[PDB]
RNA sequence: CAGCGAAGGAUUUGGUGGAUUACUAGCUAAUAGCAAUCUA
């Protein structure tokens, strides 16, 4: 149950520092702001390291095994990760910015560009253990005169080449006995040496700058000494160049500058391949594949990033994201994509799995804040500050209907029917709600009677019963439908601000500005019960506030508060950097997790160092509907914290005879019954799956009859998050279909028990299965039409 | 032995153990190099921070240390090891087996002094070279010229002489031609300590009576003398700031400064370090500065200062004492009670037989402090008790943190030795609390516990009574009396609902918590000595007296594993935090690893020491354990935080021991099975035109498939390659004359989908075919090989239906039973 | 855009071929996503 | 065995409390004397709507029933046969008055039958309460009437009316007061002695019932 | 000097200010104690904030309340609230928070109405 | 007054030291030198 973990984050693909492609390129390593996100572009996946620093990282590199990364901050303090464990191996402390790092292509050094330093250590293994002090150093160059900005090594892992803000570049053998080979130093450009090259034999030297000059260094004479043979321009007159990369083997240079513009050259005859651009901001980052077919572009300002393949003239992925201006977040109704409603005005639709952006929708004119799914996923509804709710067609993906009212408001939330006819959103200075139809667009009604600004609404979403919470400390229950006009008012201690309601729509937990949870019965209007959430929110210490965070009344509350499905927990966010989970039974706080460790953000330390900038803050939070987890639209992005199932022995109820080994005597003497409840006892993952795989298709049907009703929902939840990604459709819509006709009564009789677990369900029949089905459809009836009609002539 | 699980890191809180440090000087800074126990310890003498620790172990205890600019020569065993950065660079095997005890370096000359009086110089082979390595000549002190060897040192601007400090008498060695030079004559008591004083030709010598002399080495004389009567003299030291004090340092751990000039005392710090420790062991003045380095037996490292002279024109006759400024220190005692502070592993707390509390940082050294013991206020007004006399608390039993509410109020509970209250502490402040929790019954407190709302506090008293008491006002809530013998292990869920207390009369009693019912009692068959609770699992362990850990969990009050195999007492254990292992350790010196799922034990360690605590960190990263001698923590890494290990026991399906199922490929031949892939690839096949408007070996092995009317290497090619290349193979067919790769592709694709696998990409590949170029087939309707190609391609893909109403089925039966 | 950035508490930020047009909804590969009403 | 402290010194107050005051703090009578536990509904389809699961202290709860429907099913039925009792217009707005012969009727209730008087007045209420009822269907006035079944809830609201009613006339001119009357009727209805208004009038509506069927 | 805690009751135009802090356990409304609060048929609703949680909470604190305004029964009503939302207050400023929200749930478990009044009416409908 | 109460108790304040981010050493013209010195 609260054992979530940090899953991913979503939105955000590239915040600040260097992208890196893996060796065979198929993921690339994007620096969000203090962690990293892998982005797997061919398996369409996405993670996101758990690991964090303090502050914003500037440096990426990891080996061309692929075996570990290092990433290192905007002061200095590296971090080595296993890459395949996903576990941090060293935190290593260089003084002073660090500019870029680099492993070599033998893997076995690394280097770095730290102030005006050259320093080259040596690789820890992966096979080692932990030591105290893994990294060996090999030496530290001082050559240059003020900060290197660039390095490169050479093709054997031999020769380095270094670029700095002295108007030179420096060139460095790695072992003493070479030095002689390596001691020159490039002089002649104007301005920043931006980056330093070879050439595939390492016989040119490409130096590119700041100004615009590329120059080509040979090994000629006028004896041989390193001649500057020719000096080729950009002509690029305002910009100047931001970001240089060169592919050695393709002999392709490729160049961004500070007007999004980026240029990519055919480097020694320096012909223009192409010339297009990002944007309008500066491309702080180019980066290239190991064969040099796909380019990755980022720029920092709009937090966007291209990978763009030059040859087949096409962006392989264009993904912008959002820092700090995410209003609100909503889950589809299977917990595949998330809608996000950002402040630049903006509708954005995220893939969960592969992390990006499906579609975007750009027709408010102000900062959006609310979305609300309905009609199954097909609709979706968003009300913004410019004064409209409108809803839009994930189908056709249009707006096809807007409301507006008559009074030139500000909307700040919203509800929608279940059955969605009517849609209803509430301001934050008219004290009226306004209530439109949906199928015709007019203005049904406007209900008043708070004394305060509509801070909060929400639709029971089964009996139908509109529920809104104003900042008179009042929450109030409108029966709208059916003759009644009927209004019940509920006064509570202090003003509301995110009442919830629960999937059966029998209670309501409202969030206040004391810091408390109240919950409420519906129809006997009286509380149920409340959380006290005030001394277990972590509120951090500003910068420019002259007040301690003990004494602090800025975020000891939450803004937004949601409800688990099975009706259980409540997740629960606001302007501090803690999001906490309870359990209304019990009114105990769960789980408490901190949504940001950077120091670049600013409610975050709550006491400061004795020796604006964005604050943090979680603006919505909401639980998935089909596979425990949820998300929380942070400042960083788009928080996804979930469990699995791999790790946590948990069982239930085992005893002493109850053991893996007496499962598989148990498979292999074929009592599957007996093995698949020993699983269940266990509660351990591959031996569920040992043992589904196990049972033959003859007596699913037995199996699935004799099943305990304990053991239910394991069982369907398991079948849901296995068979989203597993190849054995037809295996398990076999048992998708003797469990629903075996047990099909229990379900419908206990449908908040099972109302994760069917959601899971059926995001597998309709998004797999279907797909196929639907493929195989199509063959058949061309067939039929390509063999049964008359092509003649 | 060697472990599987647990790797050896570090052994924090060591700072030193009464070796004499060395000092050192990069440029105009001075680092500080101490032992501790087998590896040393390098520190920023401006600081106090810990730059380096020595990369290994010494196979025994390192005895004599010394330090030049860059190098550290450590002198264990038999051998001298050079090490730079921690990093080893040489090591000097010495051509005895008597052990090394002292050692200078001077020049190209490094020069060991033996056990039994031999003295080993090695010299450098080119004097631009970094530290002396080959061996040169032997020299011997015999029982004619002097006693045992009791310093040895090189005193400035002698060219290549030795002063060899015996018990008795100081000889001076040419160490280049192997010569005896001159032999002072003898003095009446036996000399402990040398330094070599700033000014020239001449040495200090400390005796075991109480005098200083100070020898001038060129004329033979001694130059004065000063007595400290019954003091054994450990240190010597001398001031090169224009002030010419001696700084004397005495085995009571005293350290007496002397002016020389003017030939009186200046000060004296008393209790510098303790005397059953050593006393002060090395002092050191930073040359050319007022401050003075000293370190004691006692693990514990100072510094003092002298502040300039408060008389503006005298100066010389009014020196300020010695003040103190900043020190590191460490338990002075091995630690007897080990805890994690947060979830992070970043501090630990850490009590130990010395009656101190620390707070350690795995993190960073400097970051390491005491909790303070001084008291609040009483909360009436009244007094409080207690002697004038301060001294530290009883030594802590046990101890309990729960940082929920961190900060807020009382934090940390704790339980010492023989007492009958347990104590509060708040581990944000890094002090004691204002409340001392007592039992009521006066019996002393054999457990505690505290709730993970940070509201309750639990004390488990040796009359057996569980007093549950508020950790914000302090006072009485809730006393239960189920035992009658002492309770040994409290704990309590997660929720708050349920509490398990466990007795050494071998009863585990279940309460409901918020209702003050129990819910049960369970009588195990021995006294229990020592419960864990794993609280996300609901688990808990229980180390009984027959020497079997119970494991138990609490919702359902069953024993539900039974884990033998250790042959004396338990002394500790802890599990993993996901809940899978239990590692403990018992007095048999061993720690081993079980694995509760299987039952089993996984790892065992033989350790020489027995070790009395393990924790887990609340994270999987490391496993803390402390044992019986040592003043530290020692700290392990768990291997399988970065590989998996396997569940097999160890004594004195490889997928079911590495806990894993790769997933078979497919399960029946009459099943349907999508690719092993992603399941995008359709979608790309089918719609990659629009995709992108939106942003040979395949004839040849298609030909020998047509030949050998086997096209499983066809579509094995078929299915390795990429969209854009299947497209491109598809669409280039030959449609033209006689149809006949048409057709080899139709009947390859029917070979395919009869054997039931990657069934959506041979559906695809026959839409691709239709799409690209079924407008021939179309055409040439009614040919007999195409149609007949068709005709069988049918036969097989009207089967398919299976999946279709297997998912209409599914879809709404599920739909008809989620909403109606 | 600066008057509602100094109107507000919390931050807000602020010929070639083609600007790869970043920005762009639409695309699951949908190519006539037109209603048959529309049609 | 195994028992709680959680009381650490005897519990005195400087203001002196009565020593049944004090005793009521482990349980909560009506009136300090009659228990809500074992008060059972002993017909089912009225539990739930006769509510005895929240003990009082005095028929006078002030708490809201009448802005939602159903929310007067969940008034304890002491009050609501306090409620029904302070109407005609004589004696409009006297609760208190109502209160205090309530607490007459349940003292002579017990001294008359020797049991608990709230479980005497509970099966009043599920005895007089009647299960059957005519309604009259028009025609525009054809004077025939067709028997429904009739919901708890006006069940409940008219067996409180027919016993508070039947105390009322049987008080009307005798020498009994409305305490005792209600006492009498409450007891006959309790047993359903056939005796009493109450239930002579679910009778004849069921009887009736039964006829037009 | 003392740890002392106002809390106010309200119900139609009665109110009742009470003063709660520490001392030797007496409970006095105007002046008289708590058991002399006519109409004597509602003493048991001025009592149930002390027969809801246990003299023990009272037996270390004394409130004295001042009512005025109202009638009979809305000045019993006003005394009650007065009375349990002060000794919730105390225990939360002087005592312990759990404490505190165990008085919020058993006062709330009985009637919020205790804690809360409704206060603002009609409907217009 | 009672009570609390070990060769005393309370309040206030100045200075310094250690933490307030996760510990790979100083200097320079830096593949090494110096640190007693870079200069003939």
């Amino acid at each position: 149950k609260s054992d979530f973990k940090f899953s991913n984050l979503l939105g955000t693909v590239y915040r600040q520092g260097n992208i890196t492609f893996s060796d065979d390129g198929k993921q690339l390593l994007s620096p969000v702001g203090n962690r990293v996100s892998v982005f797997d572009l061919i398996n369409n996946k996405s993670f996101t390291f758990e690991y964090e620093h303090r502050k914003n990282i500037a440096a990426i590199d990891l080996n061309k095994q692929g075996t570990l990364l290092i990433s290192i901050d905007e002061d200095g303090r590296a971090i080595l990760v296993n890459f395949k464990a996903r576990n941090v191996l060293h935190h290593f402390n260089f003084k002073e910015k660090c500019s870029a790092v680099k492993f070599s292509p033998d893997g076995r050094l690394f280097a770095l560009a730290s102030g005006r330093f050259l320093q080259i250590w040596k690789t820890p293994d992966v096979n080692k253990d932990r030591q105290f002090a893994p990294f060996v150093r090999h030496r530290v160059h001082a050559g240059h005169f003020q900060d290197i900005t660039s390095l490169t090594w050479s093709q054997d892992s031999r020769f380095i080449l270094t670029t700095s803000k002295d108007l030179s570049a420096k060139i460095w053998s790695v072992d003493s006995e070479e030095k002689n080979l390596a001691a020159t130093t490039f002089n002649g450009h104007r301005d920043y040496v931006m980056g330093a090259f070879f050439s595939h034999d390492q016989e040119k030297i490409y130096t590119v700058s700041k100004d615009g000059a590329v120059f080509v260094w040979e090994f000629t004479k006028r004896k041989y000494s390193w001649r500057i043979t020719k000096k080729h321009f950009f002509y690029a007159n305002q910009a100047k160049v931001k970001c240089v990369t060169f592919h050695p083997a393709t002999r392709l240079l490729a160049v961004g500058f500070t007007s999004g513009e980026f240029r990519l050259y055919d480097l020694p005859d320096f012909t223009l391949i192409q010339q297009l651009s990002m944007g309008q901001n500066p491309v702080n980052t180019v980066s290239v594949n190991q064969t040099g077919e796909w380019l990755a572009f980022g720029s920092s300002k709009l937090g966007q990033l291209l990978v763009y393949e030059w040859q087949s003239e096409s962006y392989i992925l264009k993904q912008q994201g959002h820092f700090d201006s995410t209003n609100s977040l909503a889950y589809s109704p299977d917990g595949s994509r998330v809608v996000t409603a950002s402040e630049d005005g903006k509708i954005k639709v995220w893939d969960i799995t592969s992390g990006f952006c499906l579609a975007t929708f750009e027709e408010h004119t102000s900062s959006v804040t609310a979305v609300q799914f309905a009609k199954r996923g097909q609709v979706m509804f968003s009300s913004s500050l410019d004064g409209t709710v409108r809803a839009w067609d994930l189908i056709r993906y249009r707006n096809f209907r807007t409301f507006t009212g008559t009074e030139r408001i500000q909307f700040n939330c919203l509800a929608v029917d279940p059955s969605g006819e009517v849609v209803c959103a509430g301001s934050l200075d008219n004290f009226d709600i306004h209530v439109w139809s949906v199928q015709t667009g007019q203005l049904l009604d406007a209900l008043s009677g708070h004394e305060g600004p509509v801070s909060c609404l929400s639709f029971s979403q089964e009996n139908s019963v509109l529920a809104s919470a104003s900042w008179d400390k009042t929450i109030r229950i409108w029966s709208i439908f059916g003759r009644s006009q009927q209004v019940e008012p509920i006064e509570v201690y202090s003003d509301v601000l995110a009442l919830s309601m629960r999937p059966d729509g029998k209670e309501v937990a409202v969030s206040t500005l004391k810091g408390q949870i109240s919950i409420f019965n519906i129809e006997d209007a009286k509380q149920v019960g409340n959380i006290d959430c005030r001394k277990d929110i972590i509120s951090g210490r500003f910068n420019q506030d002259r007040f301690t965070a003990k004494n602090s009344e800025r975020s000891k509350f939450f803004t937004t508060i949601h409800y688990s499905f099975d009706g259980m927990a409540i997740v629960a966010g606001g302007n501090n950097n803690s999001i906490c989970l309870y359990d209304v039974p019990n009114e105990v706080l769960l789980k408490r997790f901190i949504v940001s460790r950077n120091m670049a953000l600013n409610g975050t330390l709550e006491f400061l160092n004795s020796k604006m900038r964005p604050e943090v803050r979680v603006t919505s939070v909401q639980f998935s509907p089909t596979a425990n987890a949820f998300a929380a639209a942070s400042t960083e992005g788009l928080l996804i914290y979930s469990t699995n199932d791999t790790i946590l022995f948990d069982p239930f109820d085992l005893d002493v005879d109850v053991t893996p080994h007496s499962t598989v005597e148990a498979l292999r003497e074929k009592q599957f019954l007996n093995a698949l409840v020993m699983a269940f006892r266990l509660n351990e993952e591959y031996l569920i799956n040992k043992v589904y795989e196990a049972i033959p298709i003859k007596e699913i049907p037995l199996v699935a009859s004799n099943i305990p009703a304990i053991y239910l929902p394991r069982i369907l939840k398991f079948i849901g998050d296995f068979a989203i990604e597993s190849q054995h459709i037809e295996f398990n819509l076999i048992w998708i279909k003797a469990l629903l006709s075996a047990s099909g009564g229990y379900i419908n009789e206990h449908k908040y028990l099972f109302s994760t677990a069917m959601r899971s369900i059926q995001r597998f029949i309709v998004r797999v299965a279907k797909e196929v089905v639907n493929t195989t459809t199509d063959n058949k009836y061309t067939y039929r039409f390509l063999v049964s009609t008359d092509g003649s002539m | 032995k060697n472990s599987k699980i647990f790797s050896p890191f570090r052994i924090i809180g060591n700072v030193s153990n009464g070796v004499p440090f060395a000092t050192g000087t990069l440029g105009s800074t001075f680092y500080i190099v101490t032992c501790v126990g087998k590896t040393f310890q390098i520190y920023d003498a401006n600081t106090l921070h810990l730059l380096f620790v020595s990369e290994k172990e010494t196979p025994s205890s390192i005895v004599a240390l010394s330090a030049h600019f860059h190098y550290v020569y450590a002198a264990y065993e038999n051998k001298v090891g050079i090490y730079k950065r921690g990093i080893e660079e040489h090591l000097l095997e010495l051509e005895t087996d008597a052990n090394v005890e002292h050692l200078c370096i001077f020049g190209d000359y490094l020069c060991a002094s033996t056990d039994d009086n031999s003295i080993f110089i090695y010299k450098k082979s080119d004097p631009q070279d970094k530290y002396p390595s080959e061996f040169y000549t032997k020299l011997t002190v015999t029982e004619i010229q002097g006693g045992e060897i009791v310093s040895l040192q090189h005193l400035a601007t002698y060219l290549n002489k030795l002063t060899v400090v015996t018990k008795s008498n100081v000889l001076l060695f040419n160490v280049r031609t192997g010569k005896l030079v001159f032999t002072s004559n003898e003095f009446p008591d036996q000399i402990t300590t040398a330094e070599p004083a700033p000014v020239l030709d001449i040495i200090a010598l400390g005796t075991v009576t109480g005098e200083v002399i100070m020898f001038n080495m060129r004329k033979g004389k001694r130059i004065r003398t000063i007595k400290i009567p019954q003091s054994r003299i450990s240190s010597l030291s001398f001031r090169t700031d224009g002030s010419s004090h001696l700084s004397v340092g005495t085995s009571s751990g005293d350290l007496i400064f002397y002016d020389l000039d003017r030939r009186s005392r200046i000060h004296v710090l008393k209790n510098i370090h303790r005397e059953s420790y050593g006393g002060v062991t090395q002092a050191t003045f930073l040359n050319g500065q007022p401050i003075i380095v000293t370190s004691g037996g006692d693990n514990s490292l100072k510094e003092y200062v002298f502040d300039p002279s408060l008389s503006q024109g005298s100066g010389d006759v009014v020196v300020q004492p010695p003040r103190y400024l900043r020190s590191r220190g460490g338990h002075s005692q091995p630690p007897s009670y080990i805890a994690f502070a947060d979830s992070q592993s970043h501090f630990m707390l850490s009590a130990s037989k010395d009656r101190s509390l620390w707070s350690f940082s795995l993190r960073k050294d400097a970051q390491s402090q005491e909790m303070s013991q001084r008291l609040h206020k009483k909360q009436d007004g009244g007094r409080v008790g207690g002697s004038t006399i301060k001294s530290k608390f009883p030594e802590i039993v046990a101890l309990a943190i729960e940082n929920a509410r961190i900060g807020e109020w009382e934090n940390i509970i704790t339980a010492h030795k023989d007492e009958k209250f347990a104590r509060t502490w708040d581990m944000r402040n890094k002090r004691v609390g204002r409340w001392t929790f007592d039992t009521t019954d006066d019996g002393f407190v054999k457990s505690v516990a505290m709730s993970q709302c940070g509201n309750f506090g639990f004390i488990g008293s040796s009359n057996g009574s569980i007093t549950i008491y508020n950790m914000q006002s302090g006072i009485l809530r809730k006393k239960y009396k189920l035992h009658k013998r002492a309770v040994t292990g409290i704990s309590l869920d997660g929720m708050n609902r349920k509490m398990v207390s466990c007795g050494l009369d071998g009863i585990v009693g279940f309460y409901d918590f918020n209702k003050s019912t129990l819910l049960g009692k369970l009588k195990l068959d021995a006294p229990i000595t020592a419960m864990v609770y794993h609280r996300s699992s609901d688990l808990f362990a229980l180390a009984l007296d027959d020497l079997s850990i119970v494991v138990i969990d609490a919702v359902t009050q069953r024993v539900v594993r039974q884990l033998w195999g250790h042959s004396n007492r338990i002394t500790a254990f802890d599990f993993s935090p996901e809940g899978r292992w239990i590692v403990s350790a018992s007095l048999d010196s061993t720690i081993r690893t079980w694995d509760l799922p299987t039952g089993g034990c996984i790892d065992g360690i033989i350790v020489d020491n027995v070790a009395t605590n393990v924790k887990f960190s609340p994270n999987g990263d490391l496993l803390a354990t402390t044992h019986v001698t040592g003043n530290g923590i020692c700290i392990w890494t768990n291997r399988a935080q970065f590989k998996t290990v396997s569940t097999r026991t160890i004594d004195e399906l490889n997928d079911i021991d590495f806990n894993t199922y790769t997933s078979l490929e497919q399960i029946d031949k009459e099943l349907l099975t999508l690719s092993i892939g992603p399941r995008s690839k359709m979608n790309t096949l089918l719609h990659l035109d629009v995709i992108r408007k939106r942003s040979s070996h395949f004839t040849k092995q298609l030909r020998e498939g047509s030949q050998s009317k086997d096209y499983s290497s066809l579509l094995a090619t078929l299915i390795n390659f990429s969209p854009a290349a299947v497209d491109l193979e598809i669409r280039s067919l030959n449609s033209f004359e006689p149809f006949d790769e048409i057709v080899w592709f139709i009947d390859a694709l029917t070979q395919g989908l009869k054997s039931n696998k990657n069934f959506e990409l041979y559906e695809t590949f026959m839409s691709l075919l239709f799409k690209a170029h079924g407008d021939v087939i179309h055409a040439n309707n009614k040919n007999q090989d195409i149609a007949s190609a068709l005709q069988n391609w049918e036969d097989v893909h009207k089967k398919e239906d299976r999946l279709d109403d297997l998912v209409k089925f599914c879809m709404g039966v599920a739909a008809f039973v989620t909403t109606a | 855009y600066k008057l509602d950035v100094l109107s507000s508490v919390h931050f807000v930020p602020k010929t070639p071929t083609i600007s790869m047009e970043d920005a762009q909804p639409l695309y699951m590969s949908n190519a006539s996503s037109l209603a048959p009403q529309e049609i | 065995d195994f028992e709680v402290v959680e009381e650490f010194t005897p519990v005195v107050l400087a203001t002196p409390i009565p020593e049944e005051v004090q005793q009521a703090q482990t349980e909560i009578k009506l009136f300090n004397k009659w228990s809500f536990e074992e008060v059972e509904v002993k017909d089912a389809s009225l539990v739930d709507y006769v509510q005895v699961r929240q003990p009082i202290f005095v028929a006078h709860t002030a708490g809201r029933y009448a802005n939602k429907r159903f929310r007067k099913a969940q008034c304890p039925i002491i009050e609501r046969l306090t409620n029904s009792l302070m109407m005609n217009g004589r004696n409009n707005g006297k609760k208190l008055k109502a209160v205090r012969i309530i607490k007459h009727t349940l003292d002579i209730i017990n001294v008359l039958t020797d049991q608990n008087p709230i479980q005497v007045v509970v099966d009043a209420i599920t005895n007089t309460g009647p299960r059957e009822d005519t309604t009259r269907v028009g025609g525009g006035g054809a004077a025939r009437r067709q028997a429904v079944d009739v919901s708890p809830l006006r069940r409940v609201n008219q067996a409180i009316a027919l016993l508070t009613i039947g105390a009322r006339e049987a008080a009307f001119r005798n020498i009994k007061t409305i305490a005792e009357t209600l006492a009498e009727e409450l007891i006959n209805a309790a047993k359903g002695s056939s005796t009493s208004y109450a239930i002579k009038k679910k009778d004849e509506l069921e009887r009736v019932a039964k006829s037009n069927r | 000097a003392v740890p002392s805690v106002q809390t106010f009751g309200k119900k139609k135009s009665a109110t009742a200010v009470a003063h709660v802090k520490a001392g030797k356990g007496l409970i006095k409304v105007n002046g008289s104690p708590i058991t002399l609060v006519e109409p004597e048929i509602l003493r048991f609703k001025v009592y149930e904030p002390l027969l809801l949680v246990g003299l023990d909470k009272f037996s270390n604190i004394d409130i004295r309340v001042r009512v005025t305004g109202g009638g009979h029964v809305s000045q019993v009503y006003a005394i009650r609230q007065a009375i349990a939302k002060g000794l919730v207050a105390y225990h939360q400023k002087y005592v312990d928070e759990q404490s505190k929200n165990e008085l919020k749930k058993a006062f709330t478990s009985y009637d919020r109405t205790l804690l809360i009044a409704d206060s603002r009416r009609p409907e217009p409908k």
